[PDB]
């Protein structure tokens, strides 16, 4: 279950700001301080405990972006599950952006031609509030027009940046797209909600903290899933002061954060407040061993 | 002696002697046990002060060989205990005084050997349990002991190491031509190094 | 970055006596001086602790201090070593910087 | 010989276009020479393990040498400043001398740009640069000049900086078999290279080297310990002036060896040998009996052949004396001259086991140098004594025989 | 046995200070790098060895199903000598080892994979 | 020098697949330390 990610852009689009945030546990604030990216950066990640990323934080740079196309075309473009094209809102060259995107789908139509195309316009923060989705708008009808000529006819767009959670939202849906047996996850999930009479179950990742599945798929946020996820990172970073991890978090008796197993972690939402906790508790460990 | 005297260079060295090639001033700055291959960049970054004790001193033969003899006493007068000063704080004044010369406090067992051939010497100065210190000091020019009692009446006994044929007229007069920052011609040095001294301070006054 | 005399020394030195320090210990002279116990030796072992005696030989090194070269100019400095290296390339390229990175290190 | 720099390059990394020959001499030689920086720029710019590190690999027919430097601080842009002196030279070559040089090329432009930025400023791009807190191209085409003419530079690149370089030949390390009972022969002139800067030993050695002194007699004729001695004459044969040779006595094996025949194929060594061998004036050592105008070179060969592996140097020297007494031979010169030019050698001998009350030392070192299989040699020098005694204390020790090799 | 001392002993991830990963990009070379001598010194250690690279097509040579899936996927094949050899040595070394042994070792091993993986 | 040394320090296999180079047997796992000295 090798799943091979390509991570590409142009210079500084800031796709080792994303793979240090979202897997080796680096701050917003820590992403300064890192270099640039020489040819490909090859990260083997474990997600659950049978998924295994091979990540390539490709370098973005004309040197290394013209070697791409040209010599090793027959080696980064080949059994390639998903890209990850990133682009810089704050660039000036658009137009060569787009062609590159261009060259990296004529590529991967070539050789790999049942991949799934996901493009995250980053650096969405130094645009004022006013103008960010007309502008996220602007850009994606013309990547649709791209990514409907060469093949691919759905390419999935993100507005993200590394100071909201919006990254978060694209890195789940992202990874859930190559995350087999979602349907038996989705059914056991539903049996469960059914069971324990919840509001909303919500089966995470442990260590990346993004969004596995969902119980539902009173009006609530529909950006609750990354706001939930952004809050549980700073918590294990806050957790990580006491020289410990975080293991449960009751809220009003309402909701629980509980570690659901070695590899995911469950937030249930239920309706009646005067459960005692020892019975959802006890109905949480009864389903450890249901979902391994 | 500020040399020792190889018989050639290309004789191997003795032993381990290579250790005991330290000045006996800054040989208290060195731990027990702890090699030398440590302190080695500490030198450079972290420079050392001159330690307040010593660990050497003259034995007895050298003090019937080459050095002499004189006396104070001192004691302060009525006019300063107007203010909080007994007899103690003249000798701790006194003791501060002889530093930021160069001496050094001498504790060991030669200082003891040389007190018994003549009871507790005495390191730093503690005014509360003891009432009578005796404290020698050492300098290569002189060699202080300061005594006192209940009394305070302060006694200084000073042996002067007499100079060697005055070394300082052996020398040949030698000046430099010296350069400074904002100078753009060598000019003459208006000293000369060689002939220029710490000088024996008149301690009585 | 502070002036401390001989006697000075003397005297801080006589006020740690019978008092136990320790490693990276701040100790204060009259409110505005700065120590910092950067080493306790017993027995050749660098202990973490230590208890300061009549008879322990504390020494003060100096952090900011007064530093004088003396570079001998002569027919050697351009003489070239056995890697092919001259003295003076050595000098000016190779210890000068390394200790100017050691002292702001 | 210095192979010569084929291309000298000055890389550096570039925030957006990437990694780049930003100078290059010769001017378009290696597109030229099918050299393609799309291949290897991953060595010359590399990441932070290999940097501060002297690369050199094999491209095809060329051999590039480089030390990559990275500078980290944040007044750069993306945090880092990388840049590379690469040099080319042919593959079949040794580029064992020229790598200290590059090494101290690299770390010199290092200092020089963490000290005032000479070579991210002479970009005179501020796209290198955070924006918010000399020519290199005439410094390669003098290196590669002088390089090439004169194998040294002293380039000047600012008031205070000067690329100065040398470049020496490689040696080789001398041996670590020499012994005590070797002594040193001198193919040069030691008097004259004699200048202040020696060691004292090496000094106090050169009067006492002439081809007939061993070691131990060195070291106790000049107050020397035989350690140092020994690393002295390491030192001189590390500069290819000294070679070592045997202890000369009467009671030797001497035998020919394989090059006897360049007695006859060299066309200038029998000629010295004629005056060499020869007393100056008609001594009185070749008119003593053997019990109570120069040599032919025919006499020399028929002489040189003579010797056998058995045949002692007296058995010899009594069975030809005739010959060396008319011709007014040196039989020490003759011999010294034979090893000199290695038409004969000495088969050693061997006591392998099977009088005045020698001290508890002497014993000691008599048995230590049994138990190792020491030489005739060594066991003289050690005891001070000629063979005889050494023989007779052997044969009183216990029963031996002698092996001639 | 003496290289699995305790005083003897590295990790797997490390091989000379570096780690499995950079040692395997590095000494992964390019096309035209590749089926040809990879003669490659950091400091006082040569990385010497023939790699073996597949063709514009999948030939290796011109004249459980994880096994087949890595046969059909692999790309590349190296096996690299770590040497020390003296300054003064290298060029001697350096190229009876590549003579002698990493050669006819390495075009055994092509062979091989060429006829049956 | 006639006296055979062969310099020899340690073996790599690195395969490169297209998932990534990797290195699968290496067989002195000893350190710097020990195989330079
Ligand atoms: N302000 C801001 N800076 C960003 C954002 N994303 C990335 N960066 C900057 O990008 C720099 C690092 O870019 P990097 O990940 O190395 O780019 P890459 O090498 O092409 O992947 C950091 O200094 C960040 O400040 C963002 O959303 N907002
Ligand atoms: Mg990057």
């Amino acid at each position: 279950n090798r799943k091979k990610l390509l991570l590409m852009g142009r210079s500084g689009s800031g796709k080792s700001s994303m793979r240090s945030i979202i897997f080796s546990n680096y701050s917003a604030f820590d992403t300064r301080r890192l270099g640039a990216t020489i040819d490909v950066e090859h990260s083997h990640l474990r997600f659950l405990g049978n998924m295994t990323l091979n990540l390539w934080d490709c370098g973005g740079q004309d040197v290394f972006m013209e070697n791409y196309f040209t010599k090793q075309k027959d080696h980064i473009f080949q059994m390639v599950q998903v890209l990850i094209h990133v682009f810089d809102v704050e660039s000036t060259e658009v137009l060569k952006d787009i062609e590159i995107f261009a060259k990296a789908l004529k590529q991967l139509r070539k050789y790999s031609p049942d991949a799934k195309i996901f493009v995250l316009l980053h650096k969405m923060d130094l645009v004022q509030l006013d103008k960010r989705e007309e502008l996220f708008q602007i850009m994606m009808k013309n990547l649709s027009e791209t990514s409907s000529e060469f093949g691919f006819p759905n390419l999935i767009g993100f507005p993200t940046s590394i100071w909201d959670e919006s990254l978060y939202k694209a890195w789940s849906q992202i990874v859930c797209s190559l995350i087999p047996n979602m349907s038996n996850h989705q059914s056991n999930l539903k049996k469960f909600k059914e069971i324990m009479n919840a509001l909303e179950i919500i089966l995470f990742e442990r260590t990346t903290f993004l969004v596995i599945c969902s119980s539902n798929g009173v009006l609530l946020d529909p950006k609750r899933f990354e706001k939930i996820s952004n809050i549980m990172k700073n918590f294990k970073q806050s957790c990580t002061k006491l020289k410990s991890g975080f293991k449960t978090l009751i809220l009003n008796n309402n909701i629980y954060v509980s570690e659901l197993s070695s590899n995911m972690v469950c937030f249930i939402v239920l309706k009646d407040m005067n459960i005692p906790q020892e019975l959802v508790l006890e109905n949480i460990k009864k389903a450890k061993e249901f979902f391994q | 002696e500020t040399w020792v005297d190889i018989k050639s260079p290309s004789i191997p060295v003795s032993s381990e002697f290579a250790n005991e090639l330290l000045p006996i001033r800054w040989k208290d700055v060195w731990p027990k046990y702890v090699a030398r291959k440590y302190s080695k960049w500490r030198s450079f970054t972290t420079p050392a002060e001159l330690p307040i004790t010593i660990s050497d001193f003259p034995s007895k033969d050298d003090f019937d060989r080459n050095f002499i003899f004189r006396n104070h006493s001192v004691t302060l007068n009525t006019d300063q205990e107007q203010y909080n000063q007994t007899y103690k704080d003249l000798l701790r004044d006194m003791i501060y005084m002889r530093l930021l010369t160069g001496f050094q406090i001498c504790v060991g067992r030669q200082v003891e050997k040389i007190e018994l051939s003549r009871t507790v010497v005495n390191k730093y100065l503690d005014f509360n349990q003891n009432d009578a210190f005796k404290l020698y000091l050492m300098i290569d020019s002189e060699i202080h002991r300061i005594t006192c009692s209940s009394s305070g009446i302060i006694d200084v006994e000073r042996y002067l190491r007499k100079d060697e044929a005055n070394l300082f007229d052996q020398v040949p007069s030698y000046i430099p031509l010296v350069k400074t920052r904002y100078e753009s011609s060598f000019r003459d040095a208006m000293i000369d190094p060689l002939h220029v001294k710490r000088e024996s301070l008149n301690w009585n006054q | 970055d502070c002036l401390l005399n001989r006697g000075d020394m003397w005297v801080l030195s006589s006020k740690l006596v019978d008092t136990c320090v320790f490693m990276d210990q701040r100790l204060a002279f009259l409110d505005s001086i700065r120590g910092t116990i950067k080493g306790i030796y017993r027995n050749g072992k660098k202990i973490v602790s230590g208890y300061i005696g009549e008879q322990t030989r504390i020494i003060f090194r100096s952090e900011s201090a007064r530093l004088i070269f003396l570079i001998q100019i002569t027919d050697e400095m351009w003489n070239f070593e056995e890697t092919g290296e001259q003295l003076f390339q050595k000098m000016v390229n190779s210890f000068f910087p390394k200790i100017f990175k050691k002292w702001k290190d | 010989g210095f192979v010569p720099i084929h291309t000298i390059f000055y890389s550096v990394f570039h925030p957006t276009e990437g990694s780049k020959i930003k100078y290059e001499f010769p001017p378009n030689n290696l597109k030229n020479h099918g050299i393609n920086f799309n291949t290897f720029k991953n060595y010359i710019i590399p990441k932070p393990i290999l940097c501060h590190k002297l690369i050199t690999f094999k491209y095809g027919t060329y051999r590039i040498v480089c030390y990559p430097v990275t500078i980290n601080s944040p007044i750069y842009a993306r945090n880092f400043f990388s840049f590379n002196f690469v040099f080319v030279f042919p593959y079949d070559c040794e580029t064992s001398p020229y790598e200290p040089a590059i090494t101290r090329l690299g770390k010199m432009f290092k200092v020089l740009e963490e000290q005032n930025q000479l070579l991210s400023k002479s970009e005179r791009d501020p796209v290198f640069f955070d924006l918010k807190v000399f020519s290199i191209q005439d410094l390669l085409m003098r290196i590669f000049q002088d390089l090439n003419n004169y194998s040294e530079c002293l380039i000047p690149i600012d008031e205070g900086n000067a690329v100065d370089i040398k470049i020496f030949p490689l040696l080789r390390p001398p041996t670590t078999c020499v012994s005590l009972e070797d002594v040193p022969l001198s193919s040069v002139n030691l008097k004259k290279i004699i200048d202040v800067n020696w060691d004292p030993t090496m000094m106090s050695i050169v009067p006492y080297i002439d081809g007939l002194n061993s070691i131990a007699k060195i070291s106790k004729l000049s107050n020397s310990d035989p350690g140092l001695v020994i690393e002295c004459i390491r030192h001189l044969i590390y500069y290819k002036c000294v070679t070592l040779s045997d202890i000369f006595q009467f009671s030797n094996i001497y035998a020919p060896s394989s090059l006897i025949r360049n007695f006859l194929t060299d066309p200038l060594m029998a000629s010295d040998c004629q005056s060499y061998v020869t007393f100056p004036e008609v001594s009185k050592i070749s008119n003593l009996p053997l019990n109570k105008f120069l040599p032919t070179r025919s006499c020399l060969f028929d002489l040189y052949r003579s010797l056998s592996q058995g045949q002692t140097l007296k058995t010899w020297y009594e069975s030809k004396y005739m010959i060396l007494k008319e011709n007014n031979i040196d039989i020490r010169r003759f011999i010294t001259f034979g090893l000199e030019k290695r038409i004969i050698y000495r088969c050693y001998s061997f006591p392998v086991m099977i009088m005045p009350k020698l001290s508890d030392e002497e014993e000691g070192i008599l048995e230590e140098s049994i138990r190792n299989a020491e030489t005739f040699d060594k066991i003289c020098v050690l005891l001070s004594k000629p063979k005889l005694e050494v023989e007779s204390y052997l044969n009183e020790l216990g029963e031996f025989k002698v092996i001639n090799s | 046995e003496i290289f699995f001392e305790e005083e003897n002993f590295q990790d797997i991830n490390k091989i000379l200070e570096f780690d499995n990963d950079f040692v395997a990009e590095f000494c992964s070379p390019e096309r035209e790098m590749c089926n040809t001598r990879f003669e490659f010194t950091v400091d006082n250690f040569c990385f010497l060895g023939l790699p073996i690279h597949v063709d514009s097509q999948g030939r290796w040579r011109k004249s459980e199903r994880e096994k087949e899936d890595l046969g059909k996927n692999m790309n590349m094949f190296h096996v690299c000598f770590v040497m020390n050899p003296h300054l003064i040595e290298y060029n001697k070394r350096i190229d009876d080892m590549y003579q002698f042994v990493v050669t006819r070792l390495s075009l055994l091993l092509r062979y091989v994979q060429s006829k049956t993986s | 020098e006639c006296l055979p040394n062969s310099c020899l320090l340690g073996v790599h296999l690195v395969i490169s697949t297209h998932s990534g180079p990797q290195i699968v047997y290496h067989y002195p796992p000893s350190n710097t330390a020990f195989l330079t000295n």
